[PDB]
């Protein structure tokens, strides 16, 4: 039993309007170096779908996640340490360039030079970023599918419409799309770290961020097949990978990740979460898929309970991130209200990044309708997006968590109506699903009140705690290159000693 | 060292030995912290953003999250945003940023070898424009390269000295400036437009010139648009959304609509696609595009039976008797066997007059409940001459005393008289479904006959019954034109619906009746979003007017959660303190605005291809023959009539006007009128191409006109520019159609108009490509401005994070410098002139009551040429054209001595004027001495704070005091409580700060209560600006009830015949077909801006693309992304197909403003570069949109005017066969099949 | 003749051993951001399974052959492991390796030269690198005929001499070399050569081989540090 915290991240889907403004804001930040231009640490995707890179979910051509093997045991789909290590000199499963798309830009200054006397208006024409030559046509892009764009064939190839049947769905009136934003899922059992062979990928112990090593990355891009989500990136300039950093930056101060701060449909939230980490391989070598989900709700552990209380501080839990573990958005949705789910729990990784299904206009039928369960509003039976298409997407295929999730979104609605429109207290619905009149009022003010204070609550990391502080507070920042950053041993070929450090040792002990 | 660390680690394991705790060095990480440490933070954009510099250069940016937080019980702002704001940083460094001032080459070679002729610039400039050959070889080099570095200096000099030349030989207003959207920043607006207006340059609009103004607004209410606030969506507890994209278009709010759900609010989508909006409802309606106020029809249908017939509703009963017009008597016309309804009753065709002496002929009349004839409050008569009367009490305008106005005669009519009304729902062209009843449809009204002050005797009805009976419903009076039941095949019942939209009636019916319900149960909270998806088909009118019905028999207009909510393109609040700057008329009253439509149609020549004849158009029941001529005939008339604005408004330069009147013995103004009798003065718009009566200079900021909101492309190209262009079809003249009959026609038209066309922009935009001079402006992120809008009450700035790079200027240091030059160089040319200036008459002034009961031509005799009343007032301006650049930075005298107002109040401003002597210092000396200043952007913000009632407290409550007096009820409360308050730039700096509650608008900044359009009316009783005072369902001026459309009633979209002259005539090969262009606004920009940046064609597609259904797209033999061309009559277009199960077979889509300078290869119609989604497009004016002189319909800039509507365009599509991309690159490609 | 004779056998093998070591050293300290093999298979995929698989396995047989073939010493084995069977070994096996090596080495150099996506990415020292290599390789197998010419092992004898001399800091370790076939003495010098440029190549990820991942746990979280 080792309590280690963590700040995941669940994604309320019902509200995301699928603009990309969390793309762009980290690519600003992040990524518009050349080498991790074509990544998106943060990509949203319409769905149906084959993503970005394409057909990402696809394990059985991309490799990636873990399996069970018969005797029980875990092992990365990759192969083991051997198996992983022969493909070394030629990973024949990684995604290449064209994968993704070929990144691209435009002679803009053609615009302005153009030469007197120009046959026909002047333009600026595509060009390739990688070859920084002429490209003919531009082909591809991350976003490319973006609002149902292409044939429903091509679409629905989407891996998450595997054992439904299709046909309907390409008929104007069953039309269907949602929106997938998706980042790095800073798993308790991540693929990624398993299969790197240097030892250059680790997951930070006080906040559970998951980190590629930019100094001890070896470009052995094993890695990257083994991450399931394919959310790691492959600088093509630097030789090593890059991912998603979840913002560490900001969240060691307690402040929001720049996706989450300016998502615009207020739809992400940021809490923290107490897992047994002991518990991890256990619940993750689980026989049956179907019971990840619920295996990994068991490794997450009640902050309100004072067993777990003391058992986090005598494990090293700083007061605060056990105080804001308590008031945890994120808790409430996937542990009380049962509302948020993991995606693609069947990858083994235990993933904490969740999100809360969408709800969708009900089904094209015969007549106008007849009042449901819940009068004018919809009854979960008559929504559009086909449950098992959810289903696929976070449960493993098992559609009871997923009705029971856009079942009390919906029951929520219809107490609330009662209440404002009725001015009638009417709680069939909650009672139906298992609600209490408090929950759906707490529910509520989360969900659609969703106060800024309420949608994050980011603790400090305590970079205080275990180091020295105070010669940093005062030296961090200089960097001229004293050549001794990044290592314990203090001797240095150089003959340098570090800026941010005190040498003069104290004589009065 | 790291390689003496090696050598030392491993802590304890974990989860059974599957993992293991290092103990080891992370300092790496460091490296990622470094990279988002950052100088400082700046706050800048409707959405505050933060600016991080780093490095000394602006890095990035995110949403700022401090907005004052909303009621505890609403959700709040923050953090707002886009896609496309979160990539603006990229512009600032980018190789499409426009650095210095460029001009082309070949105008740079004469200008030169000119200046060295003449030492006077105005000299040299006339030496080139007055050559045909130099003139010409400039203007052919437009949009072909050249650009050449250039200097302030220089440019600064050519400009000026063009400006002064125009000025002096054709006149000032040959000499124009097109800007938009205001409300973005205002000062950045403001500047171009002061320069302008103080010159006497014409200042086009742009409200209705995008199509963005919805006239059915200006219709019902009187205003040209005002709406409730995001925040309030979430007060209703049922919405539709009609026509808007919300969550792609109305990004920063959407979460609003995606929040109400969950209080139990119930939400539906029209969309012919499954848009994204369809992606957040309960439920999907998707009809034919272009038929919707069909269903609107329909489902008014269903609520007034259920609701108004069947079980009357206390709520919406009582609402329509005090709110709208239809208690109101209706006269009716005679004809052969049958009735037409005609002008409404007016107080003064009663005997007694009804006791009113006071504008009778301008009083609405009804009858109260007891059978009593009266007169009652708030109509538009009481609103000048008169006092205390213009209010919503329900009072007895000649006795004061509260009486009870009867909605139908029925139950007490004297005969059932049968009136005829028309009926559209017949005609159309083959791609939409058609029900054949009758062009006119005779119903039973109840009537009454009366005794007319003249002896005559006429029979009247209500609008109530009118209404009721235009819709279908069966009253009793047995009307074979009425419906049994829904099912029945009626004018406007769900089932006759049912065929036009292909929407099941079942689905009419049940929303219709949860609609009302809802509105019944929580008294008015149903609210309808509704966007360009209706807005912009030619018949806007009538879909609004079908949405606006609906809501007005539901009692939502007036209440918090309900009513009509028209997002576009945004709403300047703070208005008259920013009117007299942008306009300068502190120092000069009035000045020239344009509405742009009219404009452009007269100038691009757009008129002389025209396709559409007002005849088609006409009412059945219309004199025919009393309506002839060209389109752009009834502009002229319209003109001279002084309903529409002039620009060149005489023809002849209206600067020696005043010199040849004084060698007449009499004055200017005598003098113009006698003139323009006699034909000695004439509007310039009966010769536009005489050679004198065309714009010559034109100054573009904020804009990308030629590339973008420039509908007509082609036609722009070839008569404003002169250059080469796609232009497909032949003119009236080479098919041989009539001329107009109120302008002059010439077989050869006269191109390349501009003599010097200006671009300000900070990027290489499709219009600078295209232009003479690009002057390097600065970015959002290097400027000091304000924003304010129509979804949220605050008001925020604009700041420089850093100084404009290279060598850009902020807008107003542009036209301040160019102002300065303007005074030096213009010394000896022109100095203290007088200038004739038309004027059209006015809304919200006295002289809106122009032409009472019908409409007279003074040009036919038919009434004498009355300046303010049957033709625009004719004004006179004196001009100091040596002071201009000292006016442009100073606050003119005319606050002090004349005061400030709008929206028909006036108060004194003085005090205010003495606070900003005290902020902005004062002039030294020289013409402007001791006034206060107006040299930074701060100065002109500051002004604009300091003299809004929207930002001050103190003018907010000297403006309700004004208006008091028009209604006679207090309304100074509304604003009391917060007096005290004053809005500073640099409060607002440190937080964005809401605005104070003004008479400017009706909806209310208070804490209890959203911000909602109408509830100044509904709760405060102040009346619509319209001729009855109330929310105006009856239309009737002559114009309107001759249009056919005194009452809503259904409009197919019409045909442009652009597509069977065209269709084949240049095959390449591959299968052509017709299909319905629609350009909704896109997801990867706003308008244009954002089309060029990499980021946003990273996220889409990659440049220029359009949507075509999956069947449309395999029919051509078209894959995705394959090169298609899209052409008709009026140009070509090149692009790239997204092929998509989410269109609707039968139409297209290529999301508004991707532009002409990223990806488009050479077009194989054309052989020249493809064109833009405007290059198939054409201006095609309503009459009924020219309409003055008459209370709610007279003239006001973005207020009313010809709208640019173009969904109802039809175009070919084809794959592409050779992609030629015309660059002697060597690149090009062929597609094969 | 002599004096080249002693610079590049007796002095030269010091000069790039020395540079060889602490400039890895140096680098290692210094420049763990430039520590990585640089792949450049995603940008194409094409002939790079192949290519790099005979490539690397075939560099390898050398490398473990060269290793145990001049590093080890006579007395070990001298009876099951005569110079002789270790050149009979050398010539077939090692030159197996050879032949692979050498053709993925050509097929992957093809590729960076002439792949656009490749070859606009590269850096100069990774086609100098690759290109020593390719010629070593060939040098290396244009050594056989030679070699089956002293099947008795007398120049394998002489070379392994040398290299066991310059290991151990003997001095006059050329003198081994008298007589040797020219061809070698190329071998020989081309060969120290790369271990000269070695440091301020992509050669470094040599050092790297993830040999302690075959016992490492799954697992790895660092703590606060
Ligand atoms: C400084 C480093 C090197 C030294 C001292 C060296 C030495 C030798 C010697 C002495 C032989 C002939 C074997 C005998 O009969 O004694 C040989 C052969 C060969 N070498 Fe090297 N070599 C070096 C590096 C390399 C490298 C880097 C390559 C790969 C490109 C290579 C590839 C070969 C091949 C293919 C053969 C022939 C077959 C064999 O004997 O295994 N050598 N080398
Ligand atoms: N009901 C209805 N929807 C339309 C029509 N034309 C387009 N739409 C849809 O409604 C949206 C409105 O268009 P757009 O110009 O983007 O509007 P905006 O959101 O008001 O800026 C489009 O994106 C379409 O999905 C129409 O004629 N009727
Ligand atoms: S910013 Fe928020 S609402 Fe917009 S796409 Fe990203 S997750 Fe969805």
């Amino acid at each position: 039993m080792k309590i280690r915290s963590q700040v995941g991240m669940v994604l309320n889907l019902d509200k995301c309007i699928g603009c990309h403004t969390c793309s762009v804001t980290c690519k600003n930040v992040w990524t518009s170096r050349e080498g991790v231009e074509y990544a998106w640490f943060n990509n949203v995707e319409t769905k149906p779908g084959q993503g970005f890179p394409t057909d990402w979910e696809n394990q059985e051509k991309y490799k990636g996640g873990w399996i069970r093997k018969i005797n029980g045991k875990l092992q990365p789909r990759m192969g083991n340490r051997a198996m992983l290590l022969g493909k070394i000199f030629a990973n024949p499963h990684l995604p290449g360039i064209d994968d993704y798309y070929e990144p691209f830009d435009f002679d803009y200054q053609n615009l302005h030079t153009a030469p007197e006397g120009s046959k026909s208006q002047p333009i600026a024409r595509p060009r390739s970023l990688i070859t920084g030559e002429r490209m003919a046509k531009i082909e591809k892009g991350p976003n490319w599918e973006d609002d149902l764009g292409g044939e429903f064939d091509k679409l629905a190839k989407d891996k998450n419409f595997d054992n439904i049947q299709k046909a309907m769905y390409s008929q104007f009136e069953n039309t269907f799309m949602m929106y997938l934003p998706r980042l790095c899922e800073h798993c308790l059992n991540p693929a990624c770290v398993a299969t790197c062979p240097s030892g250059a990928i680790y997951k930070r112990e006080e906040d559970g961020i998951v980190l590629i090593d930019q100094d001890k990355c070896r470009g052995w891009r094993m890695c990257i097949t083994g991450c399931p989500y394919k959310k790691i990136y492959f600088n093509w300039k630097s030789g090593k990978s890059e991912k998603c950093i979840f913002c560490y930056p900001r969240i060691e101060a307690g402040q929001p990740t720049v996706c989450s701060e300016t998502c615009v449909g207020r739809i992400r939230y940021l809490g923290v979460l107490l897992y047994d980490a002991d518990a991890i391989e256990r619940a993750a070598s689980t026989e049956n898929e179907k019971d990840l989900y619920q295996r990994q709700l068991d490794v997450f552990l009640d902050p309100n309970d004072p067993k777990v209380i003391e058992q986090a501080i005598k494990d090293g839990i700083p007061l605060s991130v056990i105080e804001a573990a308590q008031q945890s958005p994120v808790y409430k949705m996937a542990m009380e209200w049962k509302l948020a789910l993991p995606l693609h729990p069947e990858y083994r990784t235990l993933p904490m990044v969740w999100y809360v299904p969408p709800l969708s206009p009900i089904q094209s039928a015969a007549d106008a309708g007849e009042l449901g369960s819940n009068g004018i509003l919809p009854d979960v039976e008559s929504l559009r997006i086909p449950v098992q298409y959810l289903a696929n997407l976070l449960t493993a295929g098992d559609t009871k968590p997923v009705l029971r999730a856009l079942k009390r979104m919906l029951a929520m609605r219809h107490y609330k109506r009662a209440e404002t429109v009725d001015g009638k207290v009417d709680t069939r619905a909650l009672e139906e699903v298992g609600l209490t009149e408090a929950q759906a009022q707490e529910m509520y003010r989360y969900l659609a009140i969703a106060n800024y204070e309420d949608r994050f609550v980011v603790p400090s990391s305590h970079r205080e705690l275990a180091r020295e502080a105070f010669p940093e507070k005062n030296g961090c920042g200089f960097t001229f290159g004293d050549g001794c950053h990044g290592s314990d041993t203090k001797f240095n070929l150089f003959n340098s000693r570090r800026i941010d450090a005190i040498d003069v040792t104290s004589k009065t002990e | 060292s790291k390689f003496l660390d090696r050598f030392r680690q491993k802590g304890e394991t974990f989860a059974d030995g599957h993992g293991q705790l290092l103990n080891t060095n992370r300092d790496w990480e460091d490296g990622y912290r470094q990279r988002w440490q950052h100088d400082k933070i700046v706050r800048s954009t409707s959405c505050s953003w933060k600016i991080y510099v780093k490095n000394g250069l602006v890095t990035w940016e995110t949403q700022q999250t401090d907005y004052p937080r909303t009621r505890p019980d609403l959700p709040n702002h923050e953090p707002r945003g886009c896609p496309r704001g979160a990539s603006y940083s990229w512009y600032l460094y980018s190789a499409n940023r426009l650095k210095y001032p460029m001009m082309r080459k070949r105008l740079m070679k004469m200008w030169r070898e000119a200046k060295a002729l003449h030492s006077d610039p105005v000299e040299a400039w006339a030496s080139i424009i007055e050559d045909a050959d130099k003139a010409k070889s400039f203007k052919q080099a437009r949009g072909r390269g050249g650009f050449v570095r250039s200097s302030w200096q220089e440019v600064n000099e050519l400009i000026a000295a063009s400006n002064v030349y125009t000025i002096k030989n054709y006149g000032p207003d040959r000499v124009a400036g097109f800007s938009p959207i205001p409300a973005m920043s205002m000062v950045s607006y403001a500047s171009g437009a002061r320069y302008l207006s103080l010159i006497g340059g014409t200042c086009l609009s742009f409200y209705d010139w995008y199509c963005d103004l919805p006239p059915a607004s200006p219709q019902t209410w009187g205003e040209q648009t005002d709406v409730p606030e995001s925040a309030d969506w979430y007060n209703s507890s049922y919405i539709i959304a009609w026509g808007s994209n919300v969550p792609q278009t109305r990004t920063p709010d959407a979460h609003f609509f995606t929040e109400v759900r969950y209080k139990g609010t119930k939400t539906v989508a029209v969309t012919p696609d499954y848009a994204e909006i369809a992606k957040l409802c309960d439920l999907w309606l998707a009809p034919k595009q272009g038929t919707d106020a069909a269903m609107a029809l329909a489902m008014g249908h269903v609520m007034l039976r259920e609701f108004h017939l069947d079980n009357p509703s206390q709520y919406f009963t009582d609402y329509v008797r005090r709110y709208t017009d239809m208690p109101m008597l209706v006269m009716l016309e005679e004809r052969d066997g049958y009735y037409a309804a005609g002008r409404m009753l007016r107080a003064a065709d009663l005997v007694d007059a009804l006791g009113q002496e006071n504008n009778p002929e301008w009083k609405t009349v009804a009858f109260n409940t007891n059978g009593e004839m009266v007169a009652p409050n708030g109509s538009i008569g009481f609103r000048w001459g008169e006092k205390g009367k213009w209010n919503l009490e329900q009072r007895d305008g000649k006795t004061g005393e509260e009486t009870e106005l009867q909605l139908s005669l029925l139950g007490s009519q004297d005969e059932i008289a049968e009136v005829g009304f028309p009926y559209f729902g017949g005609d159309g062209t083959e791609h939409f479904n058609k029900v054949e009843l009758e062009n006119v449809l005779l119903h039973k009204l109840p009537v009454k006959r009366l005794q007319l002050a003249d002896g005559s005797t006429a029979l009247v009805t209500t609008v109530y019954d009118l209404t009721l009976a235009n819709y279908g419903l069966e009253r009793g009076l047995n009307d074979v034109n009425c419906a049994t039941s829904y099912d029945d095949v009626k004018a406007y019942t769900p089932a006759w619906a049912e065929q036009i939209t292909g929407v099941s009636r079942s689905q009419i019916i049940r929303i219709a009746r949860e609609f009302a319900d809802n509105a019944d149960k929580t008294h008015g909270r149903s609210m309808i979003i509704v966007g360009a998806g209706l807005n912009h088909w030619y018949h806007l009118d009538m879909n609004y007017r079908g949405l606006i019905n609906m809501l007005i028999f539901c009692g939502c207009v007036g209440q918090s959660g309900g009513g009509w909510a028209h997002y576009v393109g945004e709403k300047l609040r703070p208005q008259t303190g920013w009117q007299p700057l942008a306009f300068a008329l502190d120092w000069q009253r009035p000045a020239r605005h344009m509405n742009s439509t009219s404009y452009f149609y007269n100038h691009s020549s757009q008129w002389r291809y025209e396709t559409v004849t007002a005849e088609e158009l006409l009412s059945p029941m219309a004199d025919k023959s009393r309506y002839t001529g060209h389109l752009i005939d009834f502009n002229v008339r319209a003109e001279r009539m002084g309903w529409l604005p002039s620009a060149p408004q005489l023809g002849t330069n209206p600067l020696t006007i005043a010199g040849e009147a004084e060698k007449a013995g009499m004055n200017p103004v005598d003098y113009t009128v006698k003139s323009l009798k006699e034909g000695s003065i004439r509007f310039a718009a009966e010769q536009p191409e005489n050679g004198k009566n065309h714009p010559r200079n034109l100054f573009i900021w904020r804009s990308n006109l030629l590339g973008s909101s420039g509908k007509g492309h082609e036609f722009m190209l070839k008569y404003l520019l002169g250059t080469e262009h796609g232009i497909q079809g032949k003119d009236l003249g080479q098919q041989g159609g009539v001329k107009p009959e109120e302008v002059d026609w010439q077989d050869n038209g006269l191109e390349g108009k501009l003599d010097l066309v200006v671009t300000l922009d900070f990027r290489l935009s499709s219009t600078c490509l295209y232009s003479d001079i690009i002057l390097p402006t600065a970015t959002w992120y290097e400027k000091d401005d304000m924003n304010t809008s129509d979804m949220h009450p605050f008001i925020h700035p604009l700041s420089a994070a850093v100084d404009p790079a290279w060598e850009a200027k902020s807008d107003w240091e542009i036209y301040k410098a160019i102002a300065k030059k303007f005074s030096e160089v213009c010394v000896g040319h022109l100095g203290k002139e007088t200038d004739i200036v038309t004027l059209p008459i006015q809304h919200d002034s006295a002289a809106e009551l122009a032409q009472p009961l019908d409409v007279k031509d003074w040009k036919k005799g038919e009434c004498d040429l009355i300046p303010g009343k049957t033709a625009p007032h004719i004004m006179v301006v004196e001009r100091d054209y040596p002071a201009t650049y000292e006016r442009f930075t100073s606050i003119g005298p005319l606050m002090e001595k004349i005061g400030n107002g709008g929206k028909g109040i006036a108060w004194n401003t003085q005090s205010e004027m003495d606070l900003l002597r005290k902020l902005n210092y004062t002039k030294a000396e020289g013409p402007a001495k001791g006034q206060p200043m107006l040299n930074t952007a701060i100065d002109a913000a500051e002004m604009i704070l300091t003299l809004a009632p929207e930002t001050n407290g103190q003018v907010a409550v000297k403006a309700w005091a004004a208006l008091s007096e028009f209604t006679g009820r207090d309304h100074t409360h509304l604003a009391l409580n917060k007096e005290d308050e004053k809005i500073r730039f640099r409060d607002i700096q440190a937080q964005p700060r809401k605005i104070i509650s003004s008479p400017t608008w009706s909806g209310l900044e208070d804490e209890h209560v959203s911000y909602n359009a109408g509830y100044t009316n509904v709760h405060e009783l102040i009346p619509w600006r319209t001729l009855s005072g109330r929310q105006q369902l009856y239309q009737d001026h002559q114009w309107m009830r001759d249009f056919g459309e005194s009452l809503l009633v259904y409009r197919p979209p019409i045909d442009t015949r652009s597509v069977k002259e065209v269709i084949g005539q240049k095959s390449n090969g591959n299968q052509e077909k017709a299909l319905n262009f629609l350009t909704p606004h896109q997801k990867w920009g706003i308008h244009s801006t954002y089309s060029d940046n990499l980021l946003m064609l990273t996220l889409g597609r990659g440049g220029p693309v359009v949507w075509l259904s999956e069947a449309d797209a395999k029919d051509l033999g078209i894959a995705d992304n394959d090169w298609i061309e899209v052409f008709n009559s009026n140009g070509a277009l090149t692009a790239r197909a997204v092929v998509s199960q989410r269109v609707p077979a039968g139409m297209t889509m290529m999301y508004h403003a991707q532009e002409r300078i990223v990806n488009l290869p050479g077009s194989e119609i054309t052989q020249q570069r493809g064109g833009i989604h405007n290059s198939v497009t054409r201006i095609t004016p309503k009459p009924t949109h020219m309409i003055g002189g008459y209370a709610h319909l007279a003239y006001g800039f973005n207020y009313y005017g010809t709208v640019g509507s173009n969904r109802d365009e039809f175009v070919v599509v084809r794959k592409m066969k050779n992609i030629d991309w015309l660059d002697g690159e060597g690149n090009d490609q062929v597609q094969e099949s | 003749m002599q004096f080249l004779n002693m610079f590049f056998f007796d002095i030269y093998p010091y000069i790039a051993g020395a540079v060889f070591l602490i400039g890895s050293w140096l680098r290692y300290d210094y420049g763990q951001y430039t520590w990585r093999a640089a792949s450049s298979q995603m940008l194409d995929r094409k002939g790079m399974n192949l290519a790099s698989n005979l490539f690397h396995i075939g560099i390898l047989g050398i490398f473990v052959g060269h290793f145990f073939g001049m590093l080890t010493p006579h007395w070990m084995y001298e009876a099951w492991l005569p110079i002789e069977v270790k050149q009979k070994m050398a010539m077939f096996a090692g030159g197996a390796s050879g032949v692979l090596c050498l053709i993925g080495g050509v097929l992957l150099l093809k590729r960076r030269l002439f792949s656009p996506r490749v070859r606009a990415t590269t850096t100069g020292a990774d086609i100098l690198i690759l290109s020593l290599l390719v010629i070593q390789c060939a040098l290396g197998l244009l050594t056989i005929p030679f070699s089956a010419q002293h099947m008795d092992g007398s120049e394998m004898m002489k070379l392994v001499g040398w290299a066991q001399s310059v290991v151990t800091f003997h001095g006059g370790a050329s003198q081994h070399l008298d007589g040797v076939a020219f061809i070698f003495r190329l071998h020989l010098v081309l060969g120290m050569t790369l271990f000269l440029l070695f440091p301020f190549s992509r050669l470094i990820h040599i050092w790297s081989v993830p040999v302690e991942y075959l016992t490492r746990k799954y697992q790895l979280v660092r703590a606060r540090h």
